[PDB]
């Protein structure tokens, strides 16, 4: 103990046949400044072991953080990282995680920033399991007013591929949405099964001004046993224009099943002239 | 302007003034409002 | 269809004989500020 | 599509009413139905 500062230094050993144990401090004291590192180590074995990195440094305006540990079993890893710039008037905070065993690993990116009042945010996971990948990506620009997202989620497999893409924006005034899933299944227990995905959303708001666009594709062919063949389609479209000066809205329901096929044209009027609706049903039936 | 108030000539100009409104709303460009904003912030930086 | 009713004739009559009451009555002030010029008021103030 | 609101006067604006129909129409080879109900105002006069 000086008039400079506190100097503290803690250093123990131990060790024993395979488990050894090797730790230490460093504390120090400079003006208006703290040094810290405890280097923490725990070797039980080759790879069962544990590592830990706390390292602490304190300034003016500033800050440093350094926190890695290093954890092994044998086919078991998992390991993990983390940065941390705390400053005035902005943010940093960054680091890794990733965790894997023998074949599947699993990796993940986060990285989270603040400048200029505007938070900034992106993660990112990856994932691979028995040759199953998993790629769901979130993009940046996430600030909280008047900010965007956009998500990315690839599913790819030997029996279904998805995928969908996401974008959207909460601006105050105006709104959008763009929905697009794709999707195919490929069944093969109990007869193939086509299990194919078309979607597409899209969505405009605005003062006294909203619209729409839904657009739907269901086609599955269902090849069973015993010339089972059954063909499921069903198709239909949904818009409507949302305005005072003129409502309406178009709805074309259009499904068949084999031989009977069912279609419906819904539209829907209303003007400051005339309004109502029209009805068209169109059936076909077999069997008697 | 108390002589030119009158009923239907206020009406007539809240109509055309909440007309206007709502065609610049509709009209509004997040980009153009976003360098507006720029604009303006720079404005009074450099006034202060 | 433009329906017309005669309490929105006489509203109209009534807010126009208020209106033309309180432009009487703000030429009236108007006349007499300027009747006593601020020299005047100024001069009022020298002497107190 | 863009706004659009009609102008606000100190009349009262209730448009007249047209004409009422109910087309229905029926395609079977086993019944084949076309019914129809119509109904409308009398806008021979404003009094009538």
């Amino acid at each position: 103990v000086s008039q400079e500062g506190l100097k503290l230094s803690n250093d123990m050993m131990g060790s024993y046949a395979e488990m050894k144990f090797d730790h230490t401090n460093s504390l120090n004291i400079a003006g208006l400044s703290l040094d810290f590192s405890s280097k923490l180590d725990n070797i039980y074995s080759s790879d069962k072991f544990y590592k830990q990195t706390v390292n602490l440094q304190l300034q003016p305006y500033s800050l440093v953080t350094t926190l890695n540990s290093d954890l092994k079993y044998n086919a078991l890893d998992l390991t993990n990282n983390g940065k941390l710039r705390l400053e005035p008037l902005k943010l940093h905070v960054a680091g890794n995680l990733k965790g894997a065993y023998q074949n599947n690993e699993i990796k993940h990116i986060y990285a989270i920033s603040s400048a200029a009042l505007s938070a900034s945010y992106k993660a990112d996971t990856v994932a691979k399991v028995q040759g199953v990948e998993f790629s769901h990506r979130l993009n940046t620009d996430i600030a909280g007013l008047a900010s965007a997202i956009d998500m990315s989620t690839n599913y790819n497999s030997d029996s279904l591929h998805f995928s969908n893409v996401f974008r959207s924006v909460m601006a105050p005034f105006t709104m959008t949405i763009d929905a697009h899933t794709n999707g195919n299944g490929k069944l093969a227990l109990w007869g193939e099964h086509t299990g194919q995905l078309y979607s597409k959303f899209l969505l405009k708001a605005e003062p006294l001004a909203f619209t729409f666009s839904h657009d739907y594709k269901g086609s599955t062919s269902h090849h069973l046993v015993s010339r089972k063949s059954i063909s499921a389609a069903l198709e239909h479209k949904v818009s409507a224009l949302l305005t005072p000066a003129e409502q309406t809205g178009t709805w074309k329901l259009k499904t068949q099943f084999n031989n009977n096929e069912y279609s419906q044209d819904l539209d829907a009027y209303n003007t400051k002239d005339k309004i109502g609706v029209e009805l068209t049903g169109r059936t076909l039936a077999d069997l008697t | 302007k108390l002589n030119e108030l009158s009923f239907k000539t206020f009406i007539e100009d809240v109509n055309k003034f909440l007309d206007m409104l709502i065609k610049k709303l509709k009209s509004f460009d997040y980009h153009q409002f976003v360098d507006e904003t720029n604009d303006k912030i720079r404005e009074v930086t450099q006034r202060l | 269809h433009s329906i017309n009713l005669p309490f929105f004739e006489t509203l109209q009559e009534y807010f126009e004989r208020n209106r033309q009451t309180i432009i009487v009555v703000l030429e009236n002030v108007q006349r007499n500020l300027k009747h006593i010029n601020i020299d005047q008021f100024v001069r009022k103030y020298r002497a107190a | 599509p863009e706004f659009q609101l009609p102008h606000i006067s100190h009349t009262i604006e209730v448009p007249t009413f047209g004409k009422l129909y109910s087309i229905l129409k029926i395609q079977s080879p086993l019944f084949t139905l076309d019914a129809n109900a119509d109904i409308g105002n009398g806008t021979t006069s404003a009094n009538e």
